[PDB]
């Protein structure tokens, strides 16, 4: 059973958005579709449910006129009059005792700021040791979601990816990878940065 | 609505030991139908929550017997008999006896491991960035423990307070250590007026600060 959602969504305040939840691996028309909201500072709030076989729905008071569920085999949650407080991760889930399944969650960023692609810069040391640490600096992008992979993700054992920070009005994060000294620079390592929001995929070869 | 409370909010435990996370409800979770719908979820960073124990003590599919849930009425306890490195994350207790379904705040499991000095690496700004007129000099302080560390930037011996950003990763599930990056951003002009850039960290496994610098 899989419940797939959209990874992210950027919307301006005052607008309204529809988030989908495509159910698979079971009889949609059985389990009630739930929606939960989680904001960075961990704490989950329940929103509501809808019966795929009826379209009967149950909402939490606080989201009475905020959310509006519908189904079809997908399930939708539409929000309204978005504010900064609405910036959160929204999950769709089937919560029935032992039948518990959650979707990946859709990150909803409510902001006027425009999408900006990241500038990737390589961090090569300016040597020494039995192993050398390399890195990439992803600078000045928006919205948040960026993914850094090394050697297309095949080099994954000694990677440290550091959380994004607001620098100016844009985000900034870095990633590091530690490889054996004898393998660099004889073999090249490349960091790949993917910014879905800007349809960006940049590779950077790490040369001395 | 019904408020769930978790004790403690953070819990440091050694690998191999037992852990006990408490959850308390504002109201009794005993439904008129006789069941007590109290559940436990484990949330790993960047992941949706995953159910561990539903209805107080029943294990979800594939969950090990290390995990046991207990309690009654308003008092509930989640226990892990053999804390394992990849058990870290946030444990939430949820309840669905009363509408609306509600969750606790979460208890963060932190592993207590042996001291480890951080490995420091400092990187000069790349030609490509220097070209754009900016200059971020980076410092990685990897795999240390405990998480308490102090980073200091020095330019030709003078300490730099402004223009520095620090980010630390959460405890690593593989080796229970922490990491951090400190970045000093300058203009290509400021950077070119000076010679040596120093990244200095003080950690309890040192006594004498760890220093890493490159002269330009
Ligand atoms: O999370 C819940 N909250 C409140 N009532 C529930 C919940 N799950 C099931 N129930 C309902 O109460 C009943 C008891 O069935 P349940 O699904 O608890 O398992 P059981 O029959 O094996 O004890 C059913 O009528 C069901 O629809
Ligand atoms: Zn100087």
């Amino acid at each position: 059973v899989q419940l797939q959602q959209s990874g992210a969504e950027l919307v301006k305040p005052g607008a309204s958005v529809k988030l989908s939840c495509k159910a698979s691996g079971y009889t949609f028309t059985s389990y009630w579709m739930q929606w939960v909201k989680q904001r960075p500072g961990q704490g989950l709030e329940w929103i509501g449910e809808i019966d795929p076989s009826d379209s009967y729905t149950n909402y939490n008071q606080k989201f009475k006129g905020k959310a509006t569920l519908t189904v079809d085999s997908t399930a939708y949650m539409q929000l309204s009059s978005l504010t900064s407080e609405d910036s959160a991760v929204y999950y769709c889930a089937n919560l029935r005792g032992y039948f518990d399944y959650w979707g990946q969650g859709t990150t909803l960023t409510v902001s006027s700021a425009k999408t900006t692609p990241p500038s990737v810069y390589p961090l090569a040391p300016g040597t020494t040791g039995s192993s050398v640490t390399l890195g990439c600096l992803v600078k000045g992008y928006f919205p948040e979601s960026v993914t850094v992979t090394w050697n297309s993700g095949s080099l994954s054992s000694s990677v440290h990816t550091f959380p994004a920070l607001l620098q100016s009005g844009l985000y900034t994060m870095s990633s590091s990878v530690t490889v054996p000294s004898s393998t660099w620079p004889s073999q090249t390592v490349t960091c790949s940065v993917a910014h879905p929001a800007s349809s960006t995929t940049v590779d950077k070869k790490l040369e001395p | 609505d019904v408020v769930m409370t978790q004790t403690p909010l953070s819990l440091p435990v050694s690998l191999g030991d037992q852990a006990s996370i408490s959850c308390r409800s504002s109201q009794s979770l005993v439904h008129s139908n006789g069941n007590t719908y109290l559940h436990w979820y484990l949330q790993k960073p960047g992941q949706s929550p995953k159910l561990l124990i539903y209805k107080v003590s029943n294990r979800f599919s594939g969950v090990p017997d290390r995990f046991s849930g207990s309690g009654s009425g308003t008092d509930f306890t989640l226990k892990i008999s053999r804390v394992e490195a990849e058990d870290l994350g946030v444990y939430f207790c949820s309840q669905s006896t009363h509408v609306p379904r509600t969750f606790g705040g979460g208890t963060k499991l932190e592993i207590k491991r042996a001291d480890a000095a951080p490995t420091v690496s400092i990187f000069p700004p790349s030609s490509e960035q220097l070209t754009s007129g900016g200059a971020s000099v980076v410092c990685f302080l990897n795999n240390f423990y405990p998480k308490d560390i102090n980073v200091k930037w020095k330019i030709d011996g003078k300490e730099r307070q402004n223009g520095v950003l620090n980010s630390w990763t959460d405890q690593n599930s593989k080796d229970s250590t922490y990491s951090m990056s400190s970045t000093l951003t300058l203009t290509k002009d400021e950077y070119e007026r000076h010679n040596s850039y120093t990244c200095e960290a003080t950690h309890k496994t040192s006594t004498s600060p760890i220093v890493k610098s490159f002269n330009r």
